[PDB]
């Protein structure tokens, strides 16, 4: 055990002595970047052809990557 | 008969499945909206910031 | 000390030294079994007759 | 580049000036109600009997909302 | 000889895709409550409030 | 109505009477376990080959935990 208290009656206090420090004096950064993994739609029929999932799952994404654009300024 | 018996009972069986499924992605699709809201909702417990 | 004692009560008002244990909650999950049925055909008395 | 910097010795410290404000005093509501696409059970088997997705998926659904409502009082 | 050889390959070609689809959906399903701890603990960085 | 409002121009300030309180005093720990119902990968081939769902929603999740376990020390 490195951590203690000491405690003092005349300030009625108490002290945390026995710990090391680390004082975050700036900033380091980064450019990270990724890559979209497309999809092509594939061209043909399914068991349904009122359902393009294919194309809805790019809507989906296109307009959250929309409305993220919309953001930055 | 092994046609109409065996082999139609099982691609019909597939043609359920696939319904099913087509169904559960569009329903997450669909309501892609309200099923995020929902969550950062039960995350911050009914006030997010 | 936090060895020596738990609690500490003021007054009217109960202050907790050291945290308290509480019941232990578990959330059991079995695996989910993946079944499916090969149609197999019967070539061989097929192929006789 | 509008925003500047000066220092006074006579004090030890340094202003920042060049800034140009909105101070927020109020407070404007809006109520957003959105609806739920439900899905119909669809009656048939699939390739396993024992595999209800729709079922399940709305009881992950429905359970999820029933948690929220116990948190409004 | 078609039906064997040729269209049972690939309906049960099928009866596995559709058994590995609805396992993996039933998986996103069963521990649909452990994704999303899992999830919270990455964005959190292991506590959350 | 129990809230409510005091005015003294005296000190021109505002008394806002009448709540009932809750004082953090402590905290109460509960250990929360769960498990994982684990898929079995089904051994056979699908319509591609060169496509594992099963085993790719694995290693999506492997990672994850694996990417946890790393924030524990």
């Amino acid at each position: 055990q490195n951590i203690t208290e000491e405690f003092y009656q005349s300030t009625c206090s108490a002290v945390s002595k026995g710990y090391l420090s680390a004082l975050r004096t700036g900033w380091y950064t980064s450019v990270i970047t990724i890559e979209l993994s497309n999809i092509k739609e594939n061209k043909c029929n399914g068991t349904d052809a009122k359902v393009k999932l294919i194309k809805q799952e790019l809507d989906k994404y296109k307009n959250a990557v929309t409305e993220l654009q919309l953001l930055m300024q | 008969n092994y046609i109409d018996k065996q082999l139609l009972p099982i691609v019909n069986k597939q043609s359920c499945s696939i319904s099913n499924i087509e169904t559960v992605i569009e329903f997450q699709q669909k309501n892609n909206r309200l099923l995020e809201i929902t969550r950062e909702f039960s995350v911050n417990a009914g006030v997010t910031t | 000390s936090n060895k020596g004692v738990d609690t500490v009560s003021v007054g009217n008002t109960l202050y907790y030294v050291n945290k308290q244990e509480g019941k232990s909650l578990y959330v059991k999950g079995e695996p989910i079994i993946n079944f499916y049925d090969p149609l197999v055909f019967p070539s061989d008395e097929f192929d006789a007759s």
